[PDB]
RNA sequence: GUGAUCUAGAAAGGUAUGUCUAAAGUUACUUAUGCUCUUAUUUACUAACAAAAUCAA
């Protein structure tokens, strides 16, 4: 039964090393980001402000994608005028943000 | 056959060339045939040489058309110094020598067993003792212990041959049983013969770092272990690897002793370090320079000094050869007279030359090659070079330079000597040279990296 | 130069010097402070290792209080 | 009773790799172990070190 319970247990267990190691780097990734989460709440508990630290730069040109639009491919210019419906989102966008 | 020659030289050049990639070397100079062909008792490859051989290359065109006969040699294998190596053709004895040798002893052993049957009576054991080794079944198996279990075994020939088919491995002997057979060789002889071809074994000896280990006679060491490891190889081989009759290579001098590299050989980095560790060579530099000068003031009286003194040495001038100054400097109650610069055993000079006050003490050690390690040579070259030299601090003309080889621990002075000097300085070298803790530490240390171990 | 990143503590507090090299080992005690504040949060469920880890914040905290005090 | 003379040593080949480093503020007086130089023996980790082949008893 310990043989058993060893093959039962290496059939039902098919990643490898690179898997499972970023299984456990994504656990603690988050770990790290839930924690500091956290710190910033328990600081503004206090009222003190202390604003979340970007992801360090990798290479030169690395993109904050929250910076900007992407890679803006604006949509082609249609012939139906959408003038009425870009005040409504900006309204409705505005108003989200709020 | 030609083209079988051939090939018996680039095999064993192919695999002499593989030792030497086992290295970063294919010099030629670094590898002499004494590094390939001196038996494992005395520390090399103990190959067998068989292509030190003049080939046949009688007129190629008309060879294929009447078989010219042997007209003209081609070198086989050639190296610098031409050591006529052996080769074991001439150890075996030929096939149809073989076979008519076995048509008379077969026959004499019939007869002479019939004689024990006639006489009724065991076989002397002795009396065949003769015809022993000899005969193609090789009349030793008709004594052997396991004979009658031997002889039910038929059908062994073709078995042998088959085990082709059922082992990965060969056995190349296939066409032998020696339980059957005997022995149908033997090789002692070679190894005899090639020791007396590359001149025996103090010749050989010259090539490796055996007097570097302070042993006198070769009778008292059997050896570390049958294989002999690649860096104790490369360690005792190292004054032939690294010498200086190189054709081209960069000189490094180490790192903080005085042996220079001639290019890059790692192996032979790696032991060295190990041997010259924790500034071993300054430790032995300053070790000889407080022996002298403990041994010059015993006999202060004697030899009529006001006193020694250490020239206060910079620890880079120990292994700096370049250019070398002061150790110990000296001071007379009267002035002395100094002969004509002479060597350490040079029997007597004319002291009337000049009249000095100070003297001078100079040690010089180096790590000796197979080139150079004729240290009266270089004591006064580098004396000659120094007291020429502008450069080298010296308090005057004057003093002897006390040279000593560590890889071959001799020793030799060179320069001049006022009288008493050296009856006095030979004892003291002696003395030294067998007794100095530092130079022990040398000794010992080589001992374990070459694994040489007295008969103790 | 020196670096103050290789060192000790060093342990005891009124055994250092002049106040412009205290400063530097007093930042060298408040990283640690940051460093293992933030492994306080963390949701990995340790309960016995972030004891061992809080106990170790209050004895770091505790000297932080010490280098304060000899300035 | 002569001669013809090949070579040639350096790199990558030894290690991963990755992450972190509020000091400098962006307008609403609690006080608690200072690892010593050499030699020998024993234990643990470690070299991801090495190794009986033909053959002779």
């Amino acid at each position: 039964k310990e043989m058993l319970a060893e093959a039962r247990a290496r059939l039902l267990n098919t990643q490898g090393k690179k898997a499972t190691r970023k299984i456990r780097e994504r656990m603690l990734e988050e770990s790290k980001r839930i924690a500091e989460l956290q710190k910033r709440r328990e600081l503004k508990q206090a009222g003190i402000n202390v604003a979340i630290k970007k992801p360090k730069k990798k290479y030169g040109t690395d993109i904050d994608y929250n910076e900007d639009i992407v890679y803006e491919q604006a949509p082609m210019p249609g012939i139906y005028d959408t003038s009425t419906e870009d005040r409504q989102i900006k309204k409705k966008f505005e108003q989200f943000e709020r | 056959t030609e083209p079988l020659l051939d090939i018996l030289v680039k095999g064993e050049t192919r695999i002499q060339n593989r030792v030497k990639l086992g290295l970063n070397s294919k010099m030629p100079t670094r590898f002499p045939p004494a590094v390939f062909y001196t038996p494992k008792e005395l520390g090399g490859l103990g190959m067998i040489s068989a292509s030190h051989i003049l080939i046949p290359a009688s007129d190629l065109s008309w060879s294929k058309q009447t078989d010219t006969g042997i007209t003209h040699f081609r070198a086989g294998m050639t190296h610098e110094d031409e050591k006529l190596i052996p080769t074991i053709f001439r150890y075996i004895t030929t096939w149809e020598n073989e076979f008519l040798d076995s048509q008379r002893v077969w026959a004499e052993y019939a007869t002479k067993r019939q004689e024990a049957i006639q006489q009724n009576r065991r076989l002397a054991f002795e009396e065949l003792e003769g015809s022993w080794d000899r005969g193609i079944p090789r009349i030793s198996t008709l004594f052997q212990r396991d004979r009658h279990t031997l002889a039910y075994d038929r059908g062994h020939r073709i078995r042998r041959e088959f085990k082709q088919y059922s082992l990965e491995r060969n056995s190349p002997f296939w066409w032998t049983n020696s339980h059957h057979d005997g022995k149908l060789w033997n090789l002692n002889a070679y190894r005899t013969d090639v020791i007396q071809a590359l001149g025996g074994i103090e010749t050989i000896l010259e090539h490796t770092l055996f007097k570097g280990t302070g042993f006198n006679s070769w009778e008292g060491l059997f050896w570390e272990k049958s294989q002999i490891p690649n860096r104790r190889f490369t360690l005792w081989w190292s004054p032939t690897i690294n010498r200086a009759n190189v054709y081209v290579g960069f000189l490094v001098q180490l790192d903080l002793t005085g042996i220079f590299l001639h290019g890059k050989i790692p192996t032979l980095k790696i032991s060295l370090i190990q041997i010259f560790r924790a500034h071993l060579w300054q430790k032995i530099h300053e070790s000889i320079v407080f022996d002298i000068c403990q041994i010059l003031d015993g006999e202060l009286d004697v030899l009529q000094i006001e006193s020694v003194t250490k020239e206060t040495v910079h620890p880079r001038k120990s292994y700096k050869m370049n250019s070398s100054a002061a150790d110990i400097t000296m001071e007379s109650v009267h002035e002395w007279e100094v002969s004509k610069p002479s060597l350490l055993h040079e029997t007597n000079d004319s002291f009337k030359g000049l009249i000095t006050n100070k003297m001078w003490f100079d040690v010089q050690l180096r790590y000796g090659d197979y080139d150079s390690h004729d240290i009266s040579r270089y004591v006064r070259a580098k004396f000659l070079d120094y007291t020429t030299d502008n450069v080298s601090m010296y308090p005057s003309p004057t003093g002897v330079m006390i040279g000593i080889d560590l890889a071959y621990n001799m020793y030799d002075a060179y320069g001049n000597w006022f009288n008493g000097l050296k009856p006095l300085i030979q004892n003291s070298m002696r003395t030294i040279m067998k007794a100095n803790p530092a130079l022990y530490v040398l000794r010992e240390r080589i001992r374990k990296g070459l694994q040489i171990y007295q008969s103790s | 130069y020196k670096d103050y990143s290789r060192y000790q503590r060093p342990r005891n507090v009124s055994k250092v010097k002049s106040i412009k090299e205290a400063n530097e080992w007093k930042r060298q005690v408040s990283k640690e402070i940051k460093q293992k504040s933030t492994r306080i949060y963390d949701p990995s469920l340790n309960e016995m290792q972030i004891a061992e880890l809080n106990d170790e914040l209050n004895n770091l905290f505790k000297e932080w209080k010490r280098w304060q005090w000899h300035i």
